[PDB]
């Protein structure tokens, strides 16, 4: 509520996890990588479209 | 004659690799190449293998 309606920062507040290694049940990891040697704003061009 | 690696640089793939400083080889093949070599003395003048 307080920080939400902020304009000079992005707050998050949040009870950390017990196990914190296990993330979220219904969470996902991927890794966009460039695999042709194409450059870091080509990979980024692809990170912005996916 | 040996060839000297001197440092990385960045390739056009973004990968780092070798910077190599050699003769071309037809300065470097036969034991007559040798005296086309030339050092600079302390006094900023060249002074042939030979």
């Amino acid at each position: 509520g307080r920080y939400a309606g902020y304009k000079d920062a992005l707050v998050i507040p949040f009870n950390p996890p017990s196990i914190p290694e296990l993330g979220t049940a219904a969470g996902f990891d991927f890794e966009l990588t460039d695999n042709a040697g194409l450059g870091h704003d080509a990979l980024m061009a692809a990170r912005n479209q996916l | 004659w040996a060839s000297k690696y001197v440092n990385n640089f960045l390739d056009t793939d973004g990968r780092i690799k070798k910077v190599y400083v050699q003769s071309d080889a037809p300065f470097r093949m036969t034991p007559e190449d040798m005296n086309i070599w030339y050092v600079r003395n302390g006094s900023g003048g060249m002074v042939p293998f030979s």
